[PDB]
């Protein structure tokens, strides 16, 4: 029943991906061990979405674990719920891919990928009807961007018609800890923009932002960001694990969210946050979760929504809410923001409304964006990407993996045709 | 004799149909498990068996298992036969083509065999009764998938149709307008009777007359099935005046593809105010007549009025019926056709309507469901054929629907023959 | 038969709204919540619903929510339709533009759907009773909006008017000169007869007669809707000479654009003197003729009448009455015009003066309302466009009214049209 | 319906705000965590005007806090009610305005602008319906006056028929703290003039001379005068906020108190004021109140009304009281009065009443001024400011800053066009 298949790559990927099994194993009331322990049956009534029955009611994950070095497999196995995944899916190299994407997409992780798809494949086919792949990985270093995409080509050739969703923290300026960031990047969008049919677009720099502006965090962790993105990953899957007063697929989802085949890359965001010593003094409701939601200091990507304008925006509400008032809302915000949507679609917001709402507050919303400021993303990388390709500089650590110059010059070329197309709508 | 069997199809007609099986078992004094403590009355909507168990002539259907798996673990899941509840493995993702072409070809020839059951059950069928949204992609594509096949199997049969339409500014979807004029050719080919309701109408009534600031959908389900229960009313039970379903259609439909009445219910009231108004029949007929209490954002000003099927229930008499409709003839702000001299069909029936206990609308001795022909309509097309216009000038989703099976060219089919049903609303009004 | 639709716009028309609904409840003996504890006279004002709910025949408008917010939440809330009581977001802010063009132009379409849906539960309207400021920006630029659209919707019913006009000292804005006669069309082309009614002509009257030292707007509304309960006694109750709504009209109004009459009622008095004056019908009748009790601050002795409606109502016999209007006519300081040998219109109503518990005004065997149309109320009318003069010689606010849509020529338009009616008043004299 | 939009700028901005938000607290019975702790459900009906609900029925005041020195926020922050505000809303710089206008509005808050402009769009999508802006700030010194103009020119440009409303504590030469305060006022008040739809002038002096004169406090600090400004704050919105028999909202104060549409310069004052050992003996009622609301010690700013004459004076009046005694009070001053009344206008005051009276007294009245009087505050300073450039003294501070002398040349012949619109009416 509409079961989804989860893939994490690289430290970032296997991170946020841990990250994410924690946060929905509470949602499910799923032990450590692996073992039920939750209060309501809604929890157990879709829990195969992510897991498989194994024998003394234990549920295992169906996530398959890939990188290229074993110390974050190490990581992950000895964490906070490590101890729950399969030991088959731990799927690994031991020489790393030095952050370079053709060591992930042509010699280190190309050895690794007939071991990770025909694991894959084992999942996929202990499935009752698949929906969907479901990767977390990062566009910077070596792994994520180029045996991620690697691995997201080889299963779109074939499952070809099932939902491809993937979630991707990618570089900015201020925010960065690699050399050749900008190279991986502009490799790696180039197969996202052709095999994706969703990808959810994430920055440190926004995830930072979010932590400071709006938590009032004192020092966050690569944790603390982890469980951002994480919320928002449970958000948009939730219209399949729980009932609601309107239901969304992933697929109901992509029909409303995605005008033209390529404008996928979507700009993730979550409501209720709070700074921990105020929440007391704020009124949980639909108006203020609007009010949070569009506003562009909760986004997860660098783009302010101010510099373009949006396409589609799908909110995902839960909780025990009003169909007038959520209604109300999704039309006062498109009205009194007309300036900034799209004047060619006669309504931009798809709305859906889950009756359960995340353990520990009375109603959340996680947002997606699509707009056309996410051309800001692909230009900021585009110019870096340029600056440095320009004087050849570290191309022979590529060349040496036997890629082409003319490779760097055809990612490059496919990002500025990304940017045009958004830019297009503007 | 006199049974009819209602279809409902994804999420808004399934849920629709868990409001109107909640009304017509308080209505008939059968149990959430189907028994009946201690007339045929129940006859038109539940089968019983040998245990004395009473059996719903419904059929659930949705392309995705969510919805109908609460229907199979709620109060209710004693009701239903289990294999009339009906589902798939794929939602239709609001893609018509997903419903009609892909998706719901594997569903329909299931669905068939249900219906088949049932109608084998009956004895003088009096038609179907189905329940969808047209903005869905189940509610739009699979409804107009099976209508195709009961169009063929039982042409005879008067196809009674319920549909949450897209309103002027409330929307779910940024496709609603896709699917309801692909929906367009079900309606005027493979329809009898076809009763469009609004979302934002019924808001706003909720709004103005129960006083609830902030309904949900199971506020608007309570409103959309005391329709359904006064339209079978006269199927059911001792009156006055009994209307006939095909009575019903002889009086409401003046030509062939002038089916779409607007509907509206009296009195929409809460307690607060229901001890302190009089309800008398001249008041609850005139409350039919405001722009305030139609359940689609038009009009009737605008229009002209066909026919009016004025179906009461409750505590009436013939006197205070003819009294007031007399009053109405008065009023130059309702203005018929010249054609239609006589204007109104009258049904009374001796059943007050029944109260589900959880509600917000009042105990009252008397309603009217008011049924009405109307050229009014034809703006609630007009404001949705705008909307799909600047979609399709930019192709704006086509490729969703070209990916899963559907010609190009139906879009323009379909916003063809849109502009030829409002072509013919318009032509009637002179 | 012989209903009234009121319509009570902005806080002056909706705060002696609050005060007619209080008066017209204790007469029919309606309690708060719309309830009849234990004949028709009710008919007039309130529809009845069948739970033995008794709902008032009116509308609430307002721009701004301040006002109607509280009939929502106060004593009153279970009496009113909600969707009847009518609000905006955005006050009118004492411009007549804002209320006429601007933000008024947005709830009009929803305040004609409500007077639709209540003037197709009556059978025979009798007319419609309109309460306004002529000061306010809702009540001068809503109502004019209003009546335009009424006057082309029910084109034969008559509208009686009911307006807090501009004093001679007294005021609470600086622009409601503007606004006063940018309304001047509105009650000449749009109305069928206009009571003015002042606010310093009552606080006199409440000062000398009442003894309150100190008068809120409470004291003044609680005069100003007996008066409406004394027009429409004969429409509610038996009485010896009942007086139709046009059969007042037809002996009120000598010519087209000649229906403002002066009002006054009788007695006024407090229960400190009520116990030592007679109240004879002949001193009620002398009472009314007094400049010391005229609701506008004008003198009629500087004038000439033209007709004279007095309605008496409780413990009065026609012997009495023709008795008083004969010391009337003896009276060399009370003049009529050649033209009118007759001068008084009598009605007689046995239905007395119904007490607010609450109120400063005693208990009384019988009244008089005296409606008299009089040449010198343009005096009330040379005071306010001499206001109006000195201000649009400067142009001095006019930036408001030309910022928000209005043409700047529609102030010397109605300066002009305002200057033709004060001639008409004079011309008539002679 | 009908919020407002407050914004806070500069230390006295910052001052005179944070004291307003106690007193309006104080009236919706909020207590200072944001949770509500009131009386009556009248103090519950309209707090949407000046807070936004959050979880738990705790409501966030809409303000916004601008700075260009973190200090003044650091000071709120820990002050009697800091905690009540929104951690996003404090939006500050880190080196200050130097007591410099071409600081505030070209360089260190034009950098600042764009972090407070964006988070003002965040509290104005989230109204149901705004009808204005309330901005404090003062006019000496480069914050207020400098980033102040410069932020009522953006929202002014960005929402052009909402009321723009400010409170502006400006310059007199026998209290003052600052040498360039005359330059800094002359450039500030030639944005006021062309872009607010009401400007309340306020003065130190006019300030402490209510507290010497009238409440015979022996030290009056900045925190007495701060609660004098928020007495006259609270006191113009209250038609909004609380019912009433005469309703005024600022719109229909502005329609009322404007003849001609740059003479927007109001001058308020309060009362009942009673020299605190004093209250047993004063009979609070209508006349009294008109006797200490229309004398010259009683106002808000310098100008003795006895120099000019009114335009419009407006008196909101709240509490339980008759409509006679109010009409025939407010007629008797301007007849009595009648030569420092324009006899152009035929009844220059506009009267509203509130149904409730400030927490703890039985009436009060806030009066708003306009007249030919305020020529004296725009004459002095304007002189003051001549007296100055006619040797270039200072200039080198805005120039180094790339403002032009031909700016202050330009501020200074609209500061004259100013005063000669309020002395042509005289
Ligand atoms: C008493 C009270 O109000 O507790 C809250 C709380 O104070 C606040 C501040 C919480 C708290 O969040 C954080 O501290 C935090 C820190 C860094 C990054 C993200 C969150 C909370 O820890 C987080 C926690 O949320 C959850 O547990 C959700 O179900 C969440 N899952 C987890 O956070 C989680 C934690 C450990 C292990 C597994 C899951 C979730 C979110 C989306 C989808 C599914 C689940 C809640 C309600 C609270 C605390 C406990 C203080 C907030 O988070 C959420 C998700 O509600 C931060 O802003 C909101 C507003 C809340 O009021
Ligand atoms: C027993 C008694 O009569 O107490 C009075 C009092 O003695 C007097 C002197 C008060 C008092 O005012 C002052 O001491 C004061 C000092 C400096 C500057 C301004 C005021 C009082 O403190 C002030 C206080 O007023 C209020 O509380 C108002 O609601 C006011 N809000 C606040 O002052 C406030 C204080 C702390 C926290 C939050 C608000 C207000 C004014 C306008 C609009 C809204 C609210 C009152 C009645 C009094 C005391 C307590 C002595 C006076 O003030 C007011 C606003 O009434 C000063 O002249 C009046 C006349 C009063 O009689
Ligand atoms: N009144 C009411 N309207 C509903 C309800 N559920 C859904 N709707 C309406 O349904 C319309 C959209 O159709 P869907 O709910 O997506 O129909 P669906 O058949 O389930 O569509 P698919 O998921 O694609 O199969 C929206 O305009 C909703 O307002 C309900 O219970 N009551
Ligand atoms: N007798 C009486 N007069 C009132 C009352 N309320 C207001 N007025 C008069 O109303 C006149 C001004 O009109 P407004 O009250 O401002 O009318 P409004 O329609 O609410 O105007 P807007 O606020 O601009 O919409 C003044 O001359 C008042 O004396 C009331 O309850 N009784
Ligand atoms: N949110 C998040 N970002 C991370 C984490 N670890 C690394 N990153 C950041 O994102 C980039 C991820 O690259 P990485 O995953 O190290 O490359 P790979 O291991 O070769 O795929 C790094 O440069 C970091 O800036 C993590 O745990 N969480
Ligand atoms: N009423 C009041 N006036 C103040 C306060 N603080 C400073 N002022 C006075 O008004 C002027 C304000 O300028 P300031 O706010 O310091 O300039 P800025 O910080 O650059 O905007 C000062 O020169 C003081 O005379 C305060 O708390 N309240
Ligand atoms: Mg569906
Ligand atoms: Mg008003």
């Amino acid at each position: 029943m509409r079961e989804i298949v989860h893939l994490q790559a690289g430290q970032c990927g296997n991170q946020i991906g841990a990250k994410f099994w924690e946060v929905i194993s509470d949602e499910h009331g799923i032990d450590p061990t692996g073992a039920y322990h939750g209060d309501s049956d809604l929890q157990l009534e879709r829990i195969n979405v992510y897991y498989n029955e194994a024998t003394g009611g234990k549920y295992v994950p169906r996530a398959v674990l890939v990188d290229l070095e074993p110390g974050t497999m190490d990581s992950v196995r000895s964490g906070p719920f490590g101890q729950i995944f399969r030991p088959d899916n731990f799927v690994f190299g031991q020489s790393g891919a030095g952050n370079n994407w053709a060591k992930g997409h042509y010699t280190e992780g190309a050895e690794l990928v007939d071991s990770v798809l025909d694991v894959v494949r084992k999942e996929a086919e202990s499935c009752d009807c698949l929906q969907g792949f479901q990767l977390t990985h990062s566009l910077g270093g070596g792994t994520g961007s180029g045996m991620g995409t690697l691995l997201i080509s080889k299963i779109r050739e074939e499952y070809p018609d099932r939902i491809m969703n993937t979630f991707s923290v990618v570089p900015s300026p201020k925010v960065s800890d690699t050399v050749v960031e900008p190279y991986n990047a502009t490799l790696s969008v180039h197969q996202l923009v052709e095999n994706t049919d969703e990808t959810y677009c994430i920055d440190n720099e926004a995830l930072y932002d979010i932590c400071f502006r709006t938590l009032k965090l004192t020092t966050p962790t690569y944790g603390d960001l982890n469980h951002l993105v994480s919320a928002t990953m449970s958000g948009v899957t939730t219209c399949l694990r729980f009932p609601g007063q309107l239901n969304a697929d992933l697929r109901k989802l992509a029909v409303n969210m995605v005008p033209f085949p390529r404008l996928h890359f979507f700009m993730p965001g979550f409501a209720p946050l709070t700074s921990r010593g105020s929440q007391q003094y704020r009124a949980l409701t639909v108006p203020e979760l609007t009010q949070q939601m569009f506003d562009a200091k909760n986004m997860m990507a660098a783009c302010d929504p101010r510099h373009g304008r949006y396409l589609t925006v799908a909110a995902i509400f839960r909780g025990r809410m009003s169909m007038k008032e959520v209604d109300e809302q999704m039309l006062n915000v498109q009205n009194k923001n007309s300036s900034y949507f799209v004047e060619w679609i006669p309504n931009n917001v798809k709305t859906a409304v889950c009756d359960i709402p995340p353990r520990g507050l009375k109603m959340s919303a996680t947002f997606i964006g699509n707009s056309t400021a996410i051309q800001e993303l692909f230009k900021r990388i585009s110019e870096q990407f340029t600056a440095m390709f320009r004087r050849k500089a570290f191309l022979h650590w590529y060349t040496g993996e036997g890629m082409d110059e003319m490779e760097f010059t055809e990612a490059e070329s496919n990002m500025n045709d990304l940017v045009s197309e958004y830019q297009q709508y503007q | 004799m006199r049974e009819c069997i209602s279809v409902h199809v994804g999420q808004a007609g399934v849920q629709i149909g868990n409001s109107c099986w909640e009304l017509y078992c308080l209505e008939h004094g059968l149990q959430p498990d189907g028994t009946m403590p201690s007339d045929s009355s129940f006859g038109t909507f539940f089968s019983e068996t040998g245990s004395g168990k009473h059996v719903p002539r419904a059929v659930f259907v949705d392309l995705e298992q969510t919805v109908i798996g609460e229907i199979r673990n709620g109060p209710y899941r004693s009701l239903f036969h289990p294999e009339q509840l009906i589902t798939g493995k794929e939602d239709a993702a609001n893609n018509y083509a997903r419903g009609h072409y892909t998706i719901g070809k594997e569903l329909i020839d299931s669905v068939l065999d249900r219906v088949r059951k049932m109608a084998d059950q009956c004895s003088g069928l009096q038609g179907f009764l189905v329940f969808h949204s047209f903005g869905g992609g189940t509610g739009s594509g699979f409804t107009s998938l099976l209508m195709e096949r009961l169009s063929v199997d039982y042409g005879k049969k008067s196809k009674l149709e319920f549909s949450v339409y897209p309103a002027p500014r409330i929307s779910t979807a940024v496709v609603e307008p896709y699917n309801s004029i692909l929906t367009t050719h079900t309606t005027l080919e493979h329809s009898d009777c076809a009763f469009m309701v609004d979302n934002e109408a019924i808001y706003d009534i909720c709004n103005r007359n129960l006083d609830i600031e902030r309904p949900s959908y199971t506020n608007l389900n309570r409103l959309i099935a005391q329709i359904v229960s006064s339209i079978t009313a006269s199927l059911r039970f001792d009156g006055a005046l009994n209307v006939d379903l095909t009575e019903f259609q002889t009086n409401l439909v003046p030509y062939p593809r002038i089916h779409f009445p607007l509907v509206t219910y009296s009195p929409i009231i809460s307690a607060e105010k229901a001890y302190h108004e009089q309800l008398s029949v001249p008041e609850i007929t005139n409350a039919c007549f405001e722009y305030s209490n139609q359940m689609v954002k038009c009009d009737p000003r605008r229009g002209k009025y066909m026919a009016c099927c004025l179906l009461y229930r409750g505590d009436v008499v013939p006197k205070d019926v003819n009294a007031a409709i007399a009053a109405i003839k008065t009023r130059r702000s309702i203005q018929f056709v010249d054609w239609c001299p006589t204007g109104f069909k009258v049904g009374i029936n001796y059943q007050p309507p029944t109260a589900v206990p959880g509600g917000d609308v009042a105990k009252v001795l008397r309603a009217v469901c008011m049924l009405s022909n109307t050229t009014a309509i034809a703006e609630a097309w007009a404001r949705l054929d705008h909307k799909f216009d600047l979609m399709y000038s930019k192709r704006a989703f086509v490729h969703w629907y070209v990916g899963e099976g559907m010609e190009e060219g139906e879009f323009s089919e379909a916003r063809e023959d849109m502009a030829a049903l409002e072509k013919d609303y318009e032509e009637v009004g002179t």
